[PDB]
């Protein structure tokens, strides 16, 4: 299966492979366990060369997992990956889709400590009043994590 | 005697893995890998035994201190074992021995057997609170460990038995929630309320066992075996849930789980098993075909201990009502973690409560295994049908359908290795329904299908055309076949006809009351997908013999002939089972005579060489010669001669001979007793 | 009454091609073309065509000494030609149509009666055979069942998946012995009270109904299910939030629902049978 493959070498930084496979009729959407496709194990990994190609060959930047329902762009933010970040954004992923728990690109960002990437996905357009699940915003998840930084910006 | 995939290891093996088409065996002092296909080993590692010491501490190792002035070298049993795959793929292992200490063996991105090239111990230096041990996560004497993605950290759930070993700054804790680092060099506790500890006090008092944790719904279950109440005689089992969170235990709740016999309760949980039900099994249970149900293999406790008896039963528990049980507002407080007395428990994420009354469910085998100790129990569907995988201190291994309306018994049943049937186990399920369970015994792995088992075990015909739906077995001619390996235009799957080959007695007194033995094959129906004898006939002439079920079975009948008035010999059985009939043209009324007696007299004390002569006195069942009351015991028996010697009698006086033939009485000659 | 005086070939007796062929078969003849005599047909006692495709049975009748027939998983809608088959003992005739079994009014010879899946409705004719032995009326439609107070004579009974609400009826049946009442709406138990006879029994998976109630926030259906001895059977698990504070089991329903239920179990032993009731009582809401 190519898309297994691709999988694997999605998260391996194949980069090569994945042009190679995709060349070859690889699934640019294959999911794996958790509902990953290679675009998610890129963009966890930080494989911003690979995520770039996905996305060229018609990659889904608006997927979602079925485990925790993110989203690539959601990964980037919690991971840190800000240049992934940015391509996503611009491929025209949603910087306010919510995973399962009700939580932005930004919820994870703001409560990570990923002031770059907040500033960003506030440029984009991201909802600074959205709240998640647990009723809470991320502002709120800035304060309660010590990112006055963010707050700020935020607030 | 069956023939399957056996995998055999030099160590005993605690516990079990499938990843990526190989399987990861946790095992005393070693991991191996084998190959998912044909179980070969295709790689080890040595966890090896390992040296205890003060001075020496837990993440770095030493034979650098083996001359010992005060070290003890210990075996290093497998306590855990964790795939996991949200970061780059690696196995987790925990074992008993570094004060329960972690190390991940990290894939290299081909080879999966390699959990050899790159391992590293989990055991990050405490610094902000050196009083605590997050890296400390397995206990040596007993702990499950569930591990599960939330809010993108790897979590940790963890139940653990422990013992007051009060260990400086290496403590352990009964159940607690903790996070990987993703700098995966450590664990962290995100709160002081991640971790519940029964108190200082009553860490000896007795103990917790947790024989099971499984997420679902977003709570986290764990199975539990422990303390009716503190310093309280008797056991008892408990569920654990609470909410899903790194943050820490939030709605945390005990509640007690009772399995009775229908109350004779089986109090010690022994295994368990997680599923969705089959229609069947749905429909009478509470149903929802999506649902999940705690199968939980039970037993019950020798009187005022923990230990089990040979007693088993086993009873489902969907977890939908076990929620209802919990929400539905009765309730005492946590007894082993607050005081008995103090705050929050003369009150009323903050509070923790223990339940005061079980949810119980009853048996579903309904005692079909009340003499057995069942110690692991698996579960699938076929079609409409739920199917139990089970194991036993004796070995056994078997599989039995799962049902409330029908008793039902195992239809496979045998000897896997002589060492018990380990809870440890693993289903898998391939494309249309399929799949094996791998399964423990000792120190030995198998590989047990779930279907097959092969079609060619059933011996006669009807025990083939018995075998459960989902083998799909036939009868072709003279063997349990499947119809794509059958030589013969003669498969079959309908065709059980009955067939006779003995009778006995052969023959009855004209009153009747004997009750004849049918010796032979197939003499039931399959209704209903079920064998009973209550579509079988016996036809004696034009008269029927009434079958005796309780004492009858496929391939002996048992039934008592009614009373003639003429002889008649030569007489005609017939046995119909719904699909045919069979005949046995040998049966007789007869009627038994006594022509003589000799000698007609004989002293008091009896013993006389009785011989009574006639004709048809060796039908049917048992002949009873007696005299004055008292049996005349044979010594010879035969049509036409019946020999026996006399009673002894305390009166010298005369007696009529009686014989008795089952409802027959005979009358003979005076029996003279002289002195 | 049905003598064939002149040899004649088996196809013009049975005018239904698969029934013609089986009696060839069992005459060791070699076609359906060639002849036979009323002597050859007298000598016929146990016929078997089990799946047979047998559509008709024409012809039946000049076989006065037949004893066992065996014609399950046929298409068999007709039961006229049998009307008449003196010494008739067993008959199956499962998976088929017959419906008008008025048509066995006079085989006062017949004991193992078999009916199975053959979408009956009524069942009244059977009145006319007290001497029955074996009946076997399951996979049905059958809804009343008082004619079998009559069949005082069966030492077995089916009666499975069907609609059977009553069985008082089988009170007095007490020379019973192999009882099945499985998949029926069975409420009441304190019927077969009297049954001390009986050796093997089978009261399961029954799926009663009540009229439908008005649904409220706060709801109480009073139990229904009975025992041998007319103990309220105690409700094994009940659903949605529901608990049973004898006699009634009560629902605490803050949205509407459609429904509610409470499958049952206990364990029963009758005589010498030990059987299991259990079932699952439901009740309509608006």
């Amino acid at each position: 299966d190519l898309g297994k493959k691709l999988l694997e070498a999605a998260r391996a930084g194949q980069d090569d492979e994945v042009r190679i496979l995709m060349a070859n009729g690889a699934d640019v959407n294959a999911a794996d366990h958790y509902g990953e496709t290679p675009l998610h194990r890129a963009a966890n990994k930080g494989h911003l060369e690979i995520v770039e190609v996905l996305l060229k060959t018609g990659a889904d930047v608006n997927a979602k997992d079925d485990w925790s329902g993110d989203t690539p762009l959601h990964l980037a933010a919690s991971h840190g990956h800000l240049e992934i970040v940015e391509v996503l954004l611009k491929a025209g992923a949603d910087v306010n889709a919510m995973a399962n728990d009700g939580q932005t690109p930004l919820h994870l960002a703001a409560s990570r400590g990923h002031l770059e990437i907040v500033e960003v996905l506030l440029k984009h357009g991201a909802d600074v009043n959205a709240q998640d699940k647990f009723g809470k915003t991320p502002f709120d998840l800035a304060i309660d994590n010590g990112n006055e930084d963010i707050a700020e910006v935020l607030q | 005697k069956y023939q399957l995939p056996n995998f055999t290891a030099e160590t005993p093996i605690q516990n079990v893995i499938l990843h990526e088409h190989h399987i990861f065996l946790g095992a005393t002092n070693y991991i191996y890998v084998l190959n998912e296909e044909d179980l070969q080993k295709v790689a080890e590692y040595k966890t090896g035994p390992v040296l205890e010491h003060p001075d020496c501490f837990p993440c770095q190792d030493c034979s650098s201190k083996a001359n010992l002035s005060g070290g003890v070298w210990k075996d290093n049993i497998n306590m855990a074992l964790v795939v996991d795959t949200y970061y780059d793929d690696q196995l987790i292992s925990c074992g008993s021995v570094n004060r329960g200490t972690c190390q991940r063996h990290v894939f290299p991105h081909n080879h999966t057997a390699d959990i050899q090239s790159e391992v590293h111990c989990i055991f990050s230096p405490q610094i902000e609170e050196p009083s605590q041990c997050p890296d400390c996560v397995v206990s040596a004497l007993g702990a499950k460990v569930l591990s599960s993605v939330k809010d993108r950290f790897i979590n940790f759930f963890v139940g653990n038995t422990i013992n007051s070993s009060y260990f400086p700054d290496h403590p352990l804790h009964s159940i607690s929630v903790r996070r990987l680092k993703e700098t995966k060099d450590g664990f962290m506790f995100l709160t002081d309320q991640s971790y519940i500890d029964v108190l200082p006090e009553f860490r000896d008092s007795y103990p917790i066992k947790y024989v099971h944790a499984f997420e679902s719904n977003n709570f986290i279950y764990f199975l539990t075996v422990q303390r009716e109440t503190l310093d309280a005689q008797t056991f008892h089992t408990r569920i654990i849930r609470f909410c899903s969170i790194n943050s820490g235990l939030h709605s945390y709740m005990e509640m007690p789980l009772e399995c009775i016999l229908t109350k004779e309760v089986f109090n010690i949980l022994q295994a368990a098993y997680v599923s969705k039900p089959g229609a069947q099994l749905a429909r009478q249970i509470g149903a929802s075909l999506n649902d999940d149900i705690l199968f939980g293999v039970f037993a019950q406790s020798k009187p005022d201990s923990a230990e089990p008896m040979d007693r088993s039963a086993m009873c489902a528990f969907p977890i939908k009502y076990v929620n209802d049980f919990f929400n539905k507002i009765n309730v005492r407080c946590l007894q082993h973690f607050y005081g008995p007395n103090h705050e929050h428990c003369f009150n009323r994420d903050e509070y923790r409560t223990e339940f005061t009354t079980a949810l119980q469910r009853v048996d579903l085998f309904m005692g079909q295994f009340s003499e057995v100790l069942l110690t692991s129990i698996s579960t699938f569907i076929k079609g409409d049908l739920t199917i139990a995988n089970l194991g036993t201190s004796e070995g056994r291994f078997m599989q039995v359908v799962v049902s409330r309306s029908g008793p039902s018994t195992p239809h496979v049943n045998f000897l896997l290795d002589s060492h018990p049937v380990s809870p440890e186990v693993i289903v898998e399920h391939t494309l249309n329904q399929n799949g094996y369970t791998l399964v423990i015994t000792g120190k030995k792995i198998t590989k047990i299908p779930l279907n097959g088992l092969g079609c060619r075990h059933f011996q006669s015909c009807s025990q083939c055309l018995s075998a459960p739906p989902f083998v799909q077995c036939g009868w072709c001619h003279d063997k349990c076949v499947r119809s794509e390996e059958c030589l013969s235009g003669t498969w079959t799957q309908q065709i059980c006809l009955p067939a006779i080959y003995k009778v006995f007695p052969n023959s009855a007194p004209l009153e009747g009351g004997t009750r004849l033995t049918i010796c032979g094959w197939d003499f039931g129906f399959r209704r209903n997908n079920k064998f009973d004898l209550k579509k079988t006939r016996v036809l004696l002439g034009n008269e029927s013999c009434t079958l005796t079920l309780s004492e009858s079975t496929m391939n002996t009948l048992k039934c008592t002939v009614g009373p003639a008035m003429n002889k008649h010999f030569n007489m005609s059985i017939i046995i119909s089972n719904g699909h045919g009939t069979t005949q046995y043209s040998t049966f007789s009324y007869v009627d038994p005579v006594i022509t003589s007696i000799s000698p007609k007299y004989g002293p008091m004390a009896g013993g006389t060489l009785l011989t009574l002569t006639g004709n048809y006195l060796n039908s049917g069942n048992s002949r009873h010669i007696s005299i004055g009351g008292k049996t005349c015991t044979l010594k010879s028996v035969s049509n036409s001669i019946l020999e026996c010697y006399t009673p002894a009698q305390t009166i010298s006086t005369e007696f009529a001979v009686k014989l008795k033939i089952d409802l027959a009485n005979r009358e003979t000659s005076i029996f003279s007793y002289r002195e | 009454m049905e003598t064939i005086t002149v040899p004649t070939p088996i196809k013009q007796i049975f005018s239904d091609d698969a029934f013609a062929e089986t009696i060839k078969d069992n005459l060791k003849k070699k076609s359906v073309t060639d002849a036979v005599t009323q002597n050859e047909l007298n000598s016929i006692d146990q016929i078997i065509a089990n799946n047979s495709d047998i559509k008709s049975v024409q012809g039946i009748q000049y076989l006065p000494n037949v004893t066992k027939l065996f014609l399950n998983g046929n298409k068999l809608t007709d039961i006229k030609p049998l009307a008449n088959l003196k010494n008739l003992g067993w008959l199956f005739l499962d998976e088929n149509k017959v419906k008008d079994l008025s048509s066995l009014k006079d085989l006062k010879k017949l004991k193992s009666l078999s009916l199975e899946h053959n979408g009956i409705s009524d069942i009244n004719g059977l009145v006319h055979l007290p001497q029955l032995e074996s009946l076997y009326l399951g996979n049905n439609k059958i809804t009343d069942i008082t004619v079998l107070s009559r069949l005082t004579k069966l030492d077995t009974l089916s009666l499975e998946d069907n609609q059977i609400s009553d069985i008082v009826p089988l009170a007095g049946l007490t020379k019973l012995q192999n009882l099945y009442l499985s998949k029926n709406h069975i409420s009441d138990l304190r019927a077969l009270a009297g049954l001390k006879n009986l050796d093997v029994l089978e009261l399961f998976s029954q799926e009663c109904l009540n009229k439908p109630i008005n649904h409220q926030s706060n709801l109480v259906v009073p139990n229904t299910v009975k025992n041998t001895d007319g103990s309220l059977v105690t409700p094994e698990i009940i659903s949605d939030d529901g608990d049973y504070e004898k006699p009634n089991v009560k629902w605490h329903l803050p949205e509407f629902t459609n429904e509610v239920s409470f499958i049952f179990y206990q364990p029963v032993t009758i005589g010498k049978a030990k059987a299991r009731f259990h079932g699952r009582v439901t009740q309509p809401l608006k």
